[PDB]
Parts: structure tokens; C-alpha cells; sequence
């Protein structure tokens, strides 16, 4: 899976 | 709601307690109990409240994922309606929390954000909670262009009012690049973006202090980690 | 209950799908509602019983101890009233738990329960179960006498009936240790117990086919563990 | 922490 922005 | 008792302030500090607790359902019921308050969000609070929802969809995603794939190999012995029970139930569940979230920027987070580090926020939340519910769509299209729209519209904004490094800008471009590959079958929108993206960041680290080169490094390496992936 | 109408079976192969996406507050709610069915439960049906309220009041228990170590630092500025409110949230979601494992202990899987196996289990957690509600207790007297009573009956039955090796008879000691050393206030008794457990278990290994010593051996190595940070 | 037993 793509990966998506982080906190 | 719930919250409506409790001082604005106090949901804020339990809100922050809860981070420290790693009790996210809390942290999001705090967050929604202040925005609930009516007022604007500060910077700290809007990532206090995409902190907490980012982590209980994230959570429901992941299970999502592990049902779906076991119900994708029941149907290729036969086990009764249990599988899909459980997963439409999962699955009910985190429709539930995205339409919350989207609620909250409804009515009325968006409305009220006029500077661009808080209308591109929060629609770039709209983008992503949109995202998350076209992950579980088989209604589908519209699902799929109101995620595109959102992220359009922040897109629009970003590129005119922040500078190329900018932390929400970059992770606002992550997402849609995640969109395009994962959502709307794009690979090549995906990898065009990333792309422009990390290039246009580069040139512009030279203009940033050490803390905010960290910040920016930081997400553009995401960019990166993708488009390996990708390509 | 909400389980009420659910099939026994289904509910058992629904806590294992919620296991398998590590859901375990649903895991637990299946696995009351199939306690409240009134049947005994079988060795894998009391494993999920237990590992579904081990990793919920875990994550309790984790949380508590943040927001416990949080207050004392403010009580050696003054933050108002937050802190403390929001530990006893979670303190009283956490004693809810535990209530709720006692209750379908004590209506009606203990008294059912006549085999070793099933009975040492269920003794050993009512023994864990008031041991929690020992952690956050400051009632505590009667709390701590329950939870030695459990673990008493329980040791008393697992000398008795199984072999020192048993993994159940080993857990069991293993928690009876720690209530001792954590709860009690008796560090010497604690390193007697998770001696003479290691010792007996040792001599009886030979007796084990392959598969048997691997599950005494994982056990005994928590034993040892403890050894070593307690002397 | 002491160790209790796992799963
Ligand atoms: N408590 C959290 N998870 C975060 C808090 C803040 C913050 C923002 C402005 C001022 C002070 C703190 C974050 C910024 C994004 N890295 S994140
Ligand atoms: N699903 C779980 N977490 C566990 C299932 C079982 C089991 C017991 C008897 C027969 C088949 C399976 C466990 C035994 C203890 N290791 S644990
Ligand atoms: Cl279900
Ligand atoms: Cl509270």
C-alpha cells in the first residue's frame, strides 16, 4: 500500500 | 453532545492527556466536543483533532483490510454470513466515524477557515475522510469526486498561498497522489505529482532553517518512499 | 444482551475474526455473549474469553498508569481538576471491565466448571481479574484478600491435579508471584514461588513430548525473567 | 514491571 501522510 | 458540559479548555487538556494515554476514541470525542464549542481552531488544536481521527479510522481501516481479504477467499468451503456480518459491521462503523468527521468540517469548520493554513487543513480532511469511505464504496463515483474535489480545491489554494516546502502543502500532495494511484486508477496522475512535488520542495529548502528543512525532509522522503514503490 | 440473538457458534467464529483484526473490545463483547448462553466453555472458547479481556484491560491498565504517573508529577502548578477527572474515567471503564469478567465468573462458570482445567483457569482469573482492581484500589484490604483467595484455591487445586509443567498451573504461579511482589508487599514469597515453580517444572520436563516442552519452556522463561529483576 | 503471564 501506498503511503499517506503522517502525524 | 456529551461534551456540552465541559469547559472548552478542559477538552483541549483531555484531549492532550488522551494523546499521552494513546486512547484515541477519547481524544476524538474531546476533539469533537471543542469544535463543537463553535469557535475557530488554533493550529495545535486542528492537528489535535486530526491526530485522534487519523488514529480511530486508522485502526478501523486495518481491520476493514484483514475482514475484507478474509471474505475475498470464502467466495474464490462454505461458512454461513458470519465474514460478512462482522466486516459490514466494521465496516458501518468506520462509515460512521468518516461521516462524523465530515459533519464537523460541514458545520461548520470550513465555512469559518479564511487563512490558507486552515481552509487548505481542512479540506484536505475533507479529501482524505472522503478517501477513506471510497476504500469501502461499491454511490462510489460521487464518493470518489467529492474526495477529488476536496483535494482540488485545497490544491488551488496551496499553490497560491504557500510556499512549495510547506508542510500542509506537501502532505496535502501526498494524499492526492495516494488518491490518484490508490482511488481513482491514475498511477500516472499519482507519479506526475509526486514527482512535481518533490522537485519544486527541493528548490525551495535552501530559503528554510534547520527545524523547518527537518519538517519538509521529513514528508517529501514519503513522497519518495511512493514513488520507489510506484515505479 | 445485544449478543442475545446471535447463534453460540456464530459469536465463537466472530470473536476469532475479531482476534484476527485485533479488535478485541469486540472480541470480548462476542465472547460474553456466548458465556451468557449458559453452556460450559471449552479449552480454545476459555482461551478467547481470556485473551479478548487480557488485551482490553491491558490497554486500560497502560492508559492508567500514564495518567496516574501524570497526576503525582502535579501534585509534588496547579492545573485545575482535568488530570485527576480524567484518570478517573478511565479508572471506572477499567473497574467496569474487571466487574464484568468477575460477574461471568461468578454467574456461572466457576461453579459449572469441575475439571481441573476449566476450574484452575477460572480461579486463576478471578484471582487476575481482582488483582487489577488491586492496581488502582486505595476496599483495598478486601480487594487483595479476594484476589489471594482466587489464586490460593487455584494453586491449591493445580498441586493437586496437574503436572508442574502444566502451562495453566505455570501461568498461574507465574501471576500468583507477581500478585506478591506488585500487590502484597512480599518480594521474598514472590521468589520463593517463581523458584520452586521454575525447580519442580524443570525436573518434570523430561516427561514431554517436543511440542510440550516448548509450551513449559516459554513460560518458565518469564519465571526466570522475573528472578532476574528481582534479585 | 514484573512480568505476568501472556497468551
Ligand atoms: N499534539 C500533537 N500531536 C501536535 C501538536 C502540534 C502543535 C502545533 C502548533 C503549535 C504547538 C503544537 C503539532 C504540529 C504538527 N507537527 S502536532
Ligand atoms: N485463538 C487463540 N488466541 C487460542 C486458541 C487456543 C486453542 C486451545 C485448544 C484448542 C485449539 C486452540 C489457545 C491455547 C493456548 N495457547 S490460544
Ligand atoms: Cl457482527
Ligand atoms: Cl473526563
Amino acid at each position: 500500500r501506498s503511503l499517506s501522510e503522517r502525524l | 453532545g456529551a461534551m456540552g458540559s465541559m469547559e472548552r479548555a478542559s477538552l483541549i487538556q483531555k484531549a492532550k492527556l488522551a494523546e499521552q494515554a494513546e486512547r484515541y476514541e477519547d481524544m476524538a470525542a474531546f476533539m469533537k466536543g471543542a469544535v463543537e464549542k463553535g469557535e475557530e481552531l488554533s493550529c495545535e488544536e486542528r492537528n489535535l483533532l486530526s491526530v485522534a481521527y487519523k488514529n480511530v479510522v486508522g485502526g478501523q481501516r486495518a481491520a476493514w483490510r484483514v475482514l475484507s481479504s478474509i471474505e475475498q477467499k470464502s467466495n474464490e468451503e462454505e461458512k454461513g454470513p458470519e465474514v460478512r456480518e462482522y466486516r459490514e459491521k466494521v465496516e458501518t462503523e468506520l462509515q460512521g466515524v468518516c461521516d462524523t468527521v465530515l459533519g464537523l468540517l460541514d458545520s461548520h469548520l470550513i465555512k469559518e477557515a479564511g487563512d490558507a493554513e486552515s481552509r487548505v487543513f481542512y479540506l484536505k480532511m475533507k479529501g482524505d475522510y472522503y478517501r477513506y469511505l471510497a476504500e469501502v464504496a461499491t454511490d462510489k463515483k460521487r464518493i470518489i469526486d467529492s474526495a477529488r474535489s476536496a483535494y482540488q480545491e485545497a490544491m488551488d489554494i496551496s499553490k497560491k498561498e504557500m510556499p512549495p516546502t510547506n508542510p500542509i502543502r506537501l502532505g496535502l500532495a501526498l494524499n492526492f497522489s495516494v488518491f490518484h494511484y490508490e482511488i481513482a486508477n491514475s498511477p500516472e496522475e499519482a507519479i506526475s505529482l509526486a514527482k512535481t512535488t518533490f522537485d519544486e520542495a527541493m528548490a525551495d529548502l535552501h530559503t528554510l532553517s534547520e527545524d523547518s528543512y527537518k519538517d519538509s525532509t521529513l514528508i517529501m522522503q514519503l513522497l519518495r518512499d511512493n514513488l520507489t514503490l510506484w515505479t
